């Protein structure tokens, strides 16, 4: 005899929309409060197959972050009227030298009244200025021939806050609690939660900053370790302290380019001559690599390995790119990834017109920040590309790696309360 | 919430657009399951027996082999390809039950 | 490079404001914190000042500064109160921090002094 | 005699439930399908027919609109004819059905039985 | 005897609801929902269901969705406002004769990606879209700029007549008429129920209906009132009439940068073969087809020597046969067909670039030039006629809704009403 | 009588119970009305009834809760006051209603009432 | 002894929700019809607490009005190209003299073609224009350096129509029928309604125009009375007729300001007498104000009350204002509120650039209206503030205070049909 | 710093080290500055703040610790034949008349 049951504790793999739970853009958008007393239920004897490389929670996070970033930037000052020929010269220092990396550019900008144009000037980073002709002082902003450039609002903060992704009714999130789980295959110790832990969105290349730590030693995670066409994420069990700074105090000039359209640009720089740098303890970094190497060689035994600098491409992929107090740093990591198997200074560059997304349809302009900047952050992992000996390089990625490394423990499933089973008890009628 | 999901049946016991879509679907899923229980004549029940016999074609194992020794999750997989058959039979058995209840000269 | 112009000359009534301005040249008038030499027959001492560089202006050691950094007009301006007949000495204009970047804090004397001009109060 | 048709009631019932401008239109369509479904269930509920595709009541079946029936002739071959002949009184009949259930409740709220 | 209440009752009423579509293209992107690979149809017995194509709300819903998609698709594209400057125009000399008749060579000063710089650029434009500013002058402007927003169509998105099925939402059904001689209005005595319409190609034209369904009856003439000269007559044929429309030339496209990722496309040069455009319509097919239409008209208009005349006047949208031949908009002269009293015929044809498209003209679309030659092969499935002793007919027309009404004449939307009212049986199931 | 009618009725006389931005607001209003309806129905179903105006269940009163006789609390107090006087015991009653239905579900689990 | 569950119980809890608007912009938006015979239900022996100061319907009506205002203005002509230097002189009239309040401005604008410019003339009010210099005829429009100005489409009058706010399913609106109700606390005669009565969204400052009069004697309503920082709303039981006009006959032109778009400039003024004025009967005003004082003295007894005319603050605060025939009037009330306790003419001025509400973005340009304009309105209430006897000032307040005077009788409540009560009956058959 | 340098117009044919040392009340906030002229012209910076050299300096010397700002002028001869004076860029808008130590 058939018996119908309802409320049966079973589920299927599923893809749904999760909701985001908690001046600050993240706080403003993810207005939904978190559970102050979240529960986790251990499921006795449940084996569940996880695959962090096929996890749609990662794609969702990618899409929602871009959408928020665009929504935040959209209602701000457009820099279109500034796409004019610039007359650029050498950014002479108070020293009998030219400060490198900067240009002193002047231009004729239309103001609030359409009958007037004024000569204005500002200092710009060399990286964002493109030469129009050889043997010429005439330049243009780097993105004025490709796409719109919008100035980020000075009243909006992009500083990350922990974000919790929560399943909607009818869904649950399964979490893997096996400390040595490598990202794919069965997890033999699982639990059910409604929301993920709080993950701070972090935008970083090459090195993984401000994430969680591994337990049970360093874990080498890859879609396919043998296949050298894929990225290896190294998840560390101990952090490396990194201190980044911009040892100067900038002053800015405000140019009105329309009816309340205030454009900000560097007026002058007071301070050191090093534009930026990062301080990494030498012994900490050296111990970290020895431990990473010990683990890499268990996958590639009886071979020597080496760490080399990123092989090529633009600044976002060849340097360590990150947001430091609202400023954008592009640091040289060749001082770290140069070995074969007290502190280290990484020189850093600063850029103002940035993308940091695969989309180039719009660029963000970062207005100058007054005051000096110091950032202290935790390196929790590495992004490596493998290329006898093996070569590992601090390569880049699609920025999904910054979420794959935290969301590897979670899977979304649909709850299916109905089902049937046999018995030996016919329905009684009347 | 799920409790002993890892157990055999023998242990069984009890932006605006995206947000609107999520709410609407939660409602649609709820109602679809309730409608289906109503169709089978199991409205309001957690456990409901029926007039459909168990078929050996769905599973030829006995109760001591199906209950006690199979995980709910394993069971759903074992008979996943018969779910639509059993459900169709359940609807028809209720239709036949109504046919008799609604016969004339009876009330 | 900088070539500050001599201040507009004058032959002011006694105790008239010492109103004058120095055209800027070969420098960013948008930076270049400026000062007006407090000219005297023997030696200038102290100064009136204003700076585009800091969106600011300050009172003179004596009389008044009434100073401004007219970056827009490419000129320094001042109008000290009660010009003394004894104030009829030429005052040069100069500025500090005219550089794109400074290697030091703003604690140094200006060097790019104008030919100067007197106001014969 | 619409006898066979009684066995299709289930089939019809189960078919009731399963670009910003477009998104609004799609949400409205989904919401209305739900509202129509629930409006019918709520009405069957208030009449005391919840859970039934076919149910009976106690109403006067009044001569002011009800003519004499026939031995399975009147009980017409086509539902669309009843939709033109009986439906004319829907607005009074539905009211009678609610009142008959209200009377049943009055007869057995808490005065009798426990 | 007491009332029995039934739910799941096969009853319905006329209704208007939102219908949805079912299957780099614009339609494929919007009408993303798949079709039913095994569609069903339920045959109804003795249901004298009333249909009325003229008042059918499915036409209006289809029209509005077409307009909406057209605008939604065009909106995220390059604006041509920067080009609305005085044009300095001379003769286009692509030919050996130094004259290409239908086009002019126009020069203008336009702002480039550097907002402080303007450059002299030029392009060839059709005379139909260029407006003279004063008499005896070389000074011209783009047509309709001073009254409208002109937006360039983007090559990134494809537009082609992909057949779309319209499907009812749950709670609704579409009834279909299967009477071969139904003729527009009245009861259809052979009907059925479907969930989706057949696929209708969103083909847009002004005089001759192209790539549609063929009639089951030899010819069927449909109108609200054929004796009312204020209404349009739709004539559906059971045979396809083949017409081949050609643009026997090759345009060389140029590109003018106008902003930060913004560019204008225009014809820079024309290779050769001066005839601008023409259409080849079979002569014998047309003669037979038109005579057959008359035979049917004679049953409504039993008069000898009934005649046909060319469209009487108005702009190209109503005087010519308009169609999209493959990125180019043709405006062909059909006066060579509609001129009679009751191996091929070449219809002279012109090409236009700034297209109003719809009845709303506060905006317009600019069609970028198409490289290579065009040979569009299509069939006439029906004609649109209007009428003015012995009567005269002309290739006149409506508001372009006729184009979908001509397919949506078999379908109507009804709301399902599953709750019955009061059949009787039994007493009451007391206790 | 009316939609709320005699809302001010004594319990002893209780008798018996009886355009895009705009588009988003309207959809939200419709969705919430549906959710509220369904939550009441789900809540009653899990307490052992639906289709009833009045449900009797297997739950005793605390008698410390009201600390009063039935002859006064189901008499000289308006339904509106009744709600005000529950004194944050609502969630206790609801929990108890679920517990007793759960006990009934446990007693009906053997379900041997078959052919 | 035993628990009984009841459903359909006529009880409720205070609540906030979204009400819908039900029966130009007003009728276009509030397209939903109303009940021609609202079934008001009297609630026997029910006392409810009302609070007009904390009533969120005031806030909701306010926000919906703003949204509609902006939706209507948005798809219209921008006046961006008019930010040019204006060369202005003293405007004349059909009367060969000088209009003190008008300037005759010439300016250079973009015409139909982008490469052409034309010199145009227009008349503006002194209150629409600010000088760019000292003793020089060089001017700009007042809001050019702050925000975009959008011209209202001439097809929309925005004339107030009664608006009814209706509850969504599950909600009801309670109404207070106490003729002496003071705005807060218990109301001992209440009823329920489906929708509020129709309230016209009339905008004014110092004098509340139109709407219903008090059923009882003059009622003075205040959140505090004692606190001089609170708004005092005086609701009259008798109206005062006010007749306002612009006797001058205006004519307008139309200036193309680019493709499609055109500016409705003022052309000429003929028949010039006075820019504007308002007439209030003297006897009516004096008795009406005397009665208000009679009531103020019940809160402030044994004191001889005086008024301080026109208060202080900006034009929008000190001057009475309203929309009359589509034009915006700013009228001087100093002769109404300078007393100590056959008609009075109030001089009045007109503006073209309008900035209602606290946000100055999307400033509206009011096209001139040709011919002469007259309006007759009903003074239904006053807005007064306080500040040895008491001194009162006429004054403005938040725009929300205008609807507080109409919505004070209504409250939103959620209906809660489920409840539990004792029976001392146990469920039968286990 | 409202005090003068200890200058007495001391001068020499060579090495005219009239090191007045900018003794401006010993409170120059280490912003001592020097300038000189031998013409009816603005004085040119002789030295940059404290010990720092003036741009394009020659035949010159400087030191400072906000006090005792010795300035021996290297071994300057013709180069030293100018009047010269001290200032404190960062203190009291100070200036020292100092002396015409112009050989
Ligand atoms: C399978 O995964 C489980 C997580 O879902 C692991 O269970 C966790 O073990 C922790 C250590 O025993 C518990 O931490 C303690 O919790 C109590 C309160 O419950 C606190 O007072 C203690 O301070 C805290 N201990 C410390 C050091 O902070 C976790 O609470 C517990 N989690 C849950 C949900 O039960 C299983 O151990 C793991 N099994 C295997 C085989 O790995
Ligand atoms: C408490 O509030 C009640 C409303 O909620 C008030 O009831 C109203 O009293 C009015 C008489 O004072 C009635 O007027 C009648 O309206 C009908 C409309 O069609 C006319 O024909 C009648 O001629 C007219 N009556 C008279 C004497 O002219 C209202 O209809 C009635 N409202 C309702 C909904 O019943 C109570 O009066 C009020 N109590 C106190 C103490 O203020
Ligand atoms: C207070 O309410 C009164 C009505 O009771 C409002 O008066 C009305 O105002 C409108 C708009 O100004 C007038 O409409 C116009 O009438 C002229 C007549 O020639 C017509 O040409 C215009 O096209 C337009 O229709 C209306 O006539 C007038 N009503 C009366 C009786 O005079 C008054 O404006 C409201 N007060 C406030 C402050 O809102
Ligand atoms: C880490 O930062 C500190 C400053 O915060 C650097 O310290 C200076 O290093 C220079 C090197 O030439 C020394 O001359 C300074 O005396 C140091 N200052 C202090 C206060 O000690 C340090 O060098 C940075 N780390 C690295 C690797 O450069
Ligand atoms: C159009 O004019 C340009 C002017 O430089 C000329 O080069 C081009 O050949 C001309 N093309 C035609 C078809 O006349
Ligand atoms: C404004 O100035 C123009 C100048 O040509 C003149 O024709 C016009 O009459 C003047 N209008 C007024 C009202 O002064
Ligand atoms: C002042 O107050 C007295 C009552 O104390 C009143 O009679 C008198 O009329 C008041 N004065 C004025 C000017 O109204």
């Amino acid at each position: 005899w058939v018996t119908v049951y309802y409320g049966v504790p079973v589920w299927k793999d599923a893809e749904t929309t999760l909701f985001c739970a908690s001046h600050n853009v993240w706080a403003t958008h993810c207005c939904v409060p978190t559970d102050p007393n979240p529960q986790e239920i251990v499921l006795e004897n449940v084996t569940e197959n996880f695959n962090m490389w096929k996890n749609n929670m990662v794609e969702q996070m990618h899409e929602d972050i871009i959408s928020l970033w665009d929504q935040s930037l959209k209602p701000c000052v457009k820099l279109t009227p500034l796409c004019v020929t610039l007359n650029c010269t050498n950014a002479t220092a108070s020293n009998s030298s030219i400060i490198e990396g900067m240009k002193n550019c002047s231009f004729n900008i239309t103001t609030e009244l359409r009958d007037k144009r004024e000569k204005k000037n500002a200092l710009f980073y060399k990286l964002d200025i493109v030469q129009l002709d050889g043997n010429s002082s005439q330049y243009r902003l780097i993105n004025c021939n490709t796409s719109a450039i919008t100035q980020a609002c000075p009243k909006v903060s992009f500083e990350p806050i922990p974000i919790h992704y929560c399943a909607p009714a009818g869904f649950a999130i399964l979490k893997c609690n096996n400390k040595t789980f490598t990202g794919t295959g069965p997890c033999n110790n699982v639990s059910t939660v409604q929301c993920t832990h709080g993950i701070k969105p972090v935008v970083s290349t090459q090195l993984l900053l401000n994430g969680s730590l591994a337990e049970g030693e360093i874990i080498i995670r890859s879609e396919n370790i043998t296949d050298n066409g894929k990225t290896i994420l190294v998840h560390l069990n101990e952090s490396v302290k990194i201190e980044c700074t911009r040892p100067n105090n900038k002053t800015r000039t405000s140019i009105r380019i329309g009816p309340g359209q205030a454009f900000y640009a560097t007026g002058q720089v007071i301070g050191d001559i090093r534009e930026a740098y990062c301080n990494i303890s030498e012994s900490t970094w050296n111990e970290t690599l020895g431990k990473v190497v010990k683990q890499l060689r268990k996958h590639f035994p009886h071979k020597n390995i080496t760490f080399q600098p990123s092989s090529g491409g633009d600044l976002e992929v060849t340097t360590h790119s990150f947001n430091c107090g609202g400023e954008f740093f592009y640091c040289n990591t060749s001082g770290l990834f140069n070995s074969t198997w007290d502190s280290i200074t990484l020189p850093c560059r600063i850029k103002q017109i940035i993308n940091m997304w695969q989309e180039v349809g719009r660029a963000m302009y970062a207005p100058p920040i007054q005051g000096n900047i110091t950032c202290v952050s935790n390196i929790t992992g590495l992004i490596l590309t493998r290329d006898n000996t093996e070569t590992f390089r601090p390569g880049g990625g699609d920025m999904r790696d910054n979420w794959r490394s935290e969301l590897y423990k979670y899977k979304v499933v649909k709850i299916e309360p109905l089902g049937v089973a046999p018995t030996a008890c016919k329905r009684r009628v009347v | 919430f799920l409790g002993a999901a890892g157990s055999t049946m023998g242990a069984a016991s009890m932006w605006g657009i995206k947000q609107l879509q999520a709410r609407v679907l939660a409602v649609e899923h709820y109602l679809r399951d309730q409608q289906l229980l109503g169709i089978w004549g199991c409205s309001g029940k957690l456990i409901c027996t029926t007039n459909v016999p168990w078929n050996s074609t769905w599973s030829n194992k006995t109760l001591s082999e199906i209950w006690d020794n199979m995980t709910w999750l394993q069971w759903d997989k074992e008979i996943s390809n018969y779910t639509q058959i059993i459900y169709g039979l359940l609807e028809e058995s209720q239709n036949q039950q109504e046919k008799n209840e609604t016969d004339n000269l009876t009330c | 490079x900088x070539x500050x112009x001599x201040x507009x000359x004058x032959x002011x009534x006694x105790x008239x404001x010492x109103x004058x301005x120095c055209x800027x040249x070969x420098x960013x008038x948008x930076x270049x914190x400026x000062x007006w030499x407090x000219x005297x027959x023997x030696x200038x001492x102290x100064x009136x000042x204003x700076x585009x560089x800091x969106x600011x202006x300050x009172x003179x050691x004596x009389x008044x500064x009434x100073x401004x950094x007219x970056x827009x007009x490419x000129x320094x301006x001042x109008x000290x109160x009660x010009x003394x007949x004894x104030x009829x000495x030429x005052x040069x204009c100069x500025x500090x921090x005219x550089x794109x970047x400074x290697x030091x804090x703003x604690x140094x004397x200006x060097x790019x002094w104008x030919x100067x001009x007197x106001x014969x109060x």
